[PDB]
């Protein structure tokens, strides 16, 4: 009966994810925006893939390093192969799709982990950012504005959902993002952007007096 | 054999021989050289046609099979990254690459020309010409003093043909215009609008006109 | 029992497919018009197998993604090895219904999938298109009309066999598909289409005010 | 419990070959003769092993391609190895008969195919036709006149052990055959003989207007 | 519970056995004589594995003509290494015992065949010839005088063991096999005797008029 | 439940040891004596190991005959590599006790056998014969005066035990023994002794009219 | 050994020379050179019988195992591919291909020649007619000249024979007509209608025409 | 060393000499070099006796392990192709073949000689008698002369045994007749009745007679 | 080192020297070259002691291993086949087989002689004696002479004593005996009862016989 069995893996992955905590990602004007609360300053949530492709996880620490891992030693396989340009953020979304759906169907115990990989327009080139969500089981979507994964997503959804709007500002697409993950101050947060400003990495760390100042 | 490649405002021309022998001996007439691999690059191999034509349908073949997977054409960085892999693992004859780039800020000096060395290293040329074969440096020492003419498509292909002449007024095993059987030097020109071969009946009248000026 | 196993297998896979979007193939006079409901630009369901052959799925993404990966490689290897006139519709279909068959004898979890496999006579060539339709456990049929795959596809299947016409037209023949779709402007619709009269390649994705114009 | 496990399997297989048409072959003097009802002309079911050995099969299309593909690479491979003469029809129906035992055994899914081999004297010399049964798990039974597969096969077998006579004609023998079947015009029908006048390649295909005239 | 496993083996081996016809095998003065009931000439259950060493079965035709091939075999192979001599039924008989426990204790289903293994002196030699019974588990005795397999035994057991004499004709002692299995022309039987008088291949085959003219 | 799994192997094995016959060694003067019931010349289940080591078993004849031969090879290398004088009964034993209980513990079945090794001195040398008795499941032990193997042992084990004396005569031994195991003439009965005063070779066998004189 | 093709209005004839010699000993006087691999298709290997005997033979399996397989006869642009890929795999003596291509514009241009240089490259003639061997460069001379004489087949036969015999007057590893023993060159003519063999008797005309002409 | 074989009407002769030596010393004197390896089939090797008994041992075996198997006998083509497996894995000396085709229309016409080059390839004789060995041109050389008298099989013999007495004329490494230790050349004699050895009397009394002749 | 056997009514003799030397200078005095591998078989090697008794022990190894696992002795021909095997697998000096025939149909010609070539073939001696070593040649050609008073085993045993004082009176690499030390050649004679070691009196009886003749 392969039904029982895989309402019982979904049942235990959903369980397994909804105790984690909540990190949500937003598109602001300059790029996207990573929110996350982490208390332990030594483990991350939040990471980078490649010069415009960004990370972001939920769930248990082991279990998505290792993707985050494997998905920047392929990015650098493919950059190195054909071009830098080649690297994208569908790429990543598939092949991360494809390994949890091969974990979810072969392995014993499914990962309890939720992905989303964030795009970002080339220097000197317009074009909106990309969000892309990786369910447990290989289920892949495509979200416009913004994606919240871990936790009790509903009350964040809605809240996010209102008072949402396009082409903000950094600060206050921060202050929103706060106020949706509270509905915290420099400890127990964790904040990434995407600027598209940048000549060639986008990724950028924010952490200290910069995140006070700003909040 | 020699292959003969100039660029000029706004585009590239490539031309090529229609001799092939073995040591002494005359063993073709109308050997093809140049092929058109992509819609803006050609590529040519000095020596016998089966080699080149088996180079030309591998290099399409490999960059279709690019196109039909990802959707998206490859960059011409990465177009002569895959290029430089086919040679290393072949390894001879060294081919000789000439595209247009449409990704490129100015539309005027977009025309490439890509060389592969002995050791199988690929140089972009910035002298504006470049020459291989039998006969490249006889090819090259005309084009050297012929180049201050080029200014448009069809300057650019009288003065490729006259290379071609003067490369096989030089060496034996590169043959001239042959005004008996009818059989007169292919080109390809690349242009904005993409790579198309010149009718004989072009090349015919430039080959006479040279003939002609010579006595 | 087998019988028990393979029932509850066949009754996952149904399931699976019916949740999954309708995807509809018409056969016009001048080829195979593909229409389905994409709302993602992103992720496309739609592709290009060689040059006269197309591709079309509905279901799970990740599982026809790969499924569509496998056919472009064979098809290119198979015309790579004998000619580009081997690859045919019927090679692409065969082997994909073995290796849904395959699949769903002994993995663990059988392909959520319907594919659709097209194909059009050659340029300055007189041929009626030929339709194969696959199921996920490897049976494969022949349609000479059309194919409906994704969803309650009986009412489609109804209003397409009623006002249905030989040798139409494009617009014709898309209002119609349209119609029977929904029983839908740009946006959230995929429209491609195998033009005949193309010299080589048949492929043809058609977006943008080009699709609003048609419609 | 073994038992239980083998009537389960038979019982699925026969199951699934009762719901396939019926193929039917008649030794008639000149040969063989293979009537089956086939409304595709893509898929056939009736093909050639080698130069006086045919092949029928009834089923699932996919399950007996393969196995007709085996076979012909198995009689090619052993004509080239010894000799033309080397290859019988007794050697393809005795691996024919291993293969599907050893599927029965060792695989999860029994195949639900029925499989017929013919075979006729070589030019120029006399010798009755042979005519050889494979059943799913590997029985092999030799019929001296007729063999009927797929569908409801008792009415056909009482039709044809009624009114069956030995030398008759093409004509004769086709038109028996389909009362027998019927107990049906140039479509949905596919008539391959056995044809031992002639000198090398026995096989023969009739479809078209021939087909009509021998009706 | 290994016991009842072994129970349910042995009662569907047993059932698949008495299923199958009678052969039986009977020492006579010259030689030992095969009777078996065979209606299909291309069908055959009684072979020869060396000079003087022959074969007979009872069961599944494909279970039994590969341990027949690979009996060949492995007498060829040992006779080409040591001698022609070495080769003898005891070796034979121990190898088939091995070979079918082996099959019956690892493989899913258990073969239903019945073996016997008869040797003969060499020429110009004087020696009681030989009989060995090998059952489906891999047991092995030894029957001086004849052995029964295949169907409903027991009749023939006793018709047999009344009304048997050493040191009979080969006639006398083809109609008492008759007469037992009985308890049949030409056609419907198969005869193959073991010649001791022949100088190197003691197997010889009986058919046609001159088994008329013995019966 | 290991216990229950083990249990039914144990009483399985110990079915399958009980209907076989009996087999019995003594301890005499000049050696030890080996007894048992063998109606069948062709097949033996005494045989010889090395110079000074014998074998003795009981069961099914196919799964004692691969333990010895692996006794025998296992006995001829290790006195090729090291030395004549370093095959002893102690080592055979040894294997043959790892041996039976791997087959135990992994194999499906176990083996129904029962394994009795003997040693006695070399040549002009003075030592008391060893024996050893291995049990099914690797059990092994050391049996000063005889060893009783096969069916029911307990009436020939008190037999023994009464009116045994030790030194006694070849004739004494073997009139005792067949009284034994009576609670019998040339005829189904196999007798072999392990003469301490060859040089060499230590194992003989008696049979014929020798045996009748001796009884 | 001399093996030349050359075209006429509607077909294509080959012709090859029937010595064999060990360096300065002649070997063979009837050797075959010349053999028919497909309908539209002869192959020419200059040496000995036993090598061009095993390439035709090859290359007919490769050819008829994927006709038997695809249903379909391959093109003759796949007919070459396969066929170079043969002549790499063995590398020796390089082979010579003529046919018809039936699937041309112009029935009346159909013809084809195929030569493969030392490398394993193919190339596809031009110049109408081609000589391979030790004595090519004789029979191309003479072709030179007689060409303009060719307007039908009976003229190109005629003119391969003067060929061949040209050939032969200057090389001593190439023989000539034997009007003493009777064995003359063979030839195969292809046309719209197939492949045919020419009758000895009209080779044997035309070669003795020639003689008595040259006197 | 040398053997020859000669065809006469309705059979085939061969023989071979008996010397075997080191250089300049003599090796053997009575080495046989000539075996039937079949009933209508007999082989010869050049060389010492050793290569000559185990090729001969090793196509006997081949050929019945074939018949043994498929219960046929092989065509004399498909015997030939054995061979040359044979011949082709060993790389040496080469072999000779003789045989009688029982398959053949012209029972008179039905002598086969086949011959193996350096490089492995066979080639079957149409001028009546071949000879191999180091001696192999003086014995061709006599039976172009004596070939006019032969007329029945005694006129064969006649003319082999005077071919080998001047082939050991000529040649030191060639034994001819031993009239004082009386030994004398073997030969075999291949009939439609099978191959047979001749006495060596017969042998005996040709030698002498030809002998007496010379003299 | 020279062995010699020769041949005698009822059995056969083989001796052997005992010097071994490194070149020029003497490396041992009593080197044992013959040994005695069977009841009725014994070989020689000329070499140095240890790979003459290594070849020995390993000979005996194999022949008792085959002795034990079929309870019966190899037949003569099967010990020569094993004997072949063993010396192309090492390839070194070659071996001297000699052994008595007890299935001979005459007891008086029984004895048999096996000698080894260079390239490791076996031949079987007719002229009733053979030699190998340094001074084989010496020892046959003395042995050519004495062969004629060779009547029972003493006149065996003296001419082979000669022989081999012949073949050290010409050989400096073969010692002869020696009166000073006592160290005289080795003899084994083989007949009915078995292969038996001379004792060294009656060799030194002989050899003093001689040496008191010579002089």
């Amino acid at each position: 009966s392969p039904e029982q069995a895989m309402r019982e893996r979904s049942e235990l992955a959903r369980k397994g994810i909804a105790r984690a905590k909540s990190v949500v990602a937003l598109a602001y004007a300059g790029g996207v925006l990573f929110v996350a609360e982490n208390p332990s300053r030594s483990l991350q949530k939040i990471s980078e893939l490649y010069d415009r492709v960004g990370f972001a996880a939920a769930g248990k620490f082991n279990e998505f390093d290792n993707l985050r891992r494997g998905g920047i030693q392929f990015a650098d396989t493919r950059g190195y192969a054909y071009d830098r340009r080649d690297v994208t953020g569908r790429q990543l979304a598939n092949v991360y799709a494809q390994t949890l759906g091969t974990i979810f169907t072969e392995q014993a115990k499914p990962y309890e982990v939720e992905l989303c990989v964030a795009e970002v327009a080339h220097y000197g080139e317009t074009k909106r950012p990309e969000l892309y969500r990786i369910t447990y089981d290989g289920s892949i979507a495509d979200e416009p504005h913004f994606v919240v994964m871990g936790g009790t997503t509903e009350p964040i959804a809605n809240a996010l959902k209102e008072s949402y709007a396009e082409n903000a500002s950094l600060t206050d697409a921060l202050r929103i993002a706060v106020a949706a993950l509270r509905a915290l101050g420099v400890a127990s947060l964790e904040v990434a952007v995407l600027d598209a400003n940048r000549p060639r990495r986008a990724f950028r760390r924010i952490t200290g007096s910069a995140l006070q100042a700003l909040l | 054999a020699t292959i003969v490649a100039l660029k000029y405002p706004g585009g590239v021309v490539m031309a090529g021989d229609r001799r092939s022998t073995q040591g002494n001996m005359i063993s073709g007439r109308d050997v093809r050289k140049v092929y058109i691999t992509d819609d803006y690059t050609a590529t040519g191999i000095a020596g016998t046609a089966a080699v080149a034509v088996e180079f030309a349908r591998l290099y399409a073949v490999e960059l279709e099979h690019y196109e039909k997977l990802e959707g998206v054409p490859l960059t011409f960085a990465g177009k002569i990254n895959r290029l430089a892999i086919m040679v290393r693992g072949n390894l001879l004859a060294l081919p000789l690459l000439a595209g247009y780039d449409i990704h490129a800020s100015d539309p005027q000096s977009a025309g490439r020309i890509v060389s592969f060395d002995a050791a199988g290293g690929w140089n972009i040329e910035e002298e504006g010409y470049q020459a291989v074969g039998s006969g490249s440096l006889f090819a090259k020492s005309s084009m050297k003093k012929l180049y201050s003419q080029v200014t448009d498509g069809d300057s650019g292909l009288r003065v490729a043909v006259e290379a071609l002449y003067d490369a096989a007024d030089d060496d034996s095993a590169t043959g001239g215009p042959d005004l008996v059987r009818g059989i007169f030097p292919t080109a390809v020109i690349i242009d904005a609008d993409g790579a198309v071969d010149v009718p004989e009946s072009r090349i015919a009248e430039l080959a006479r006109a040279i003939i002609e000026s010579r006595s």
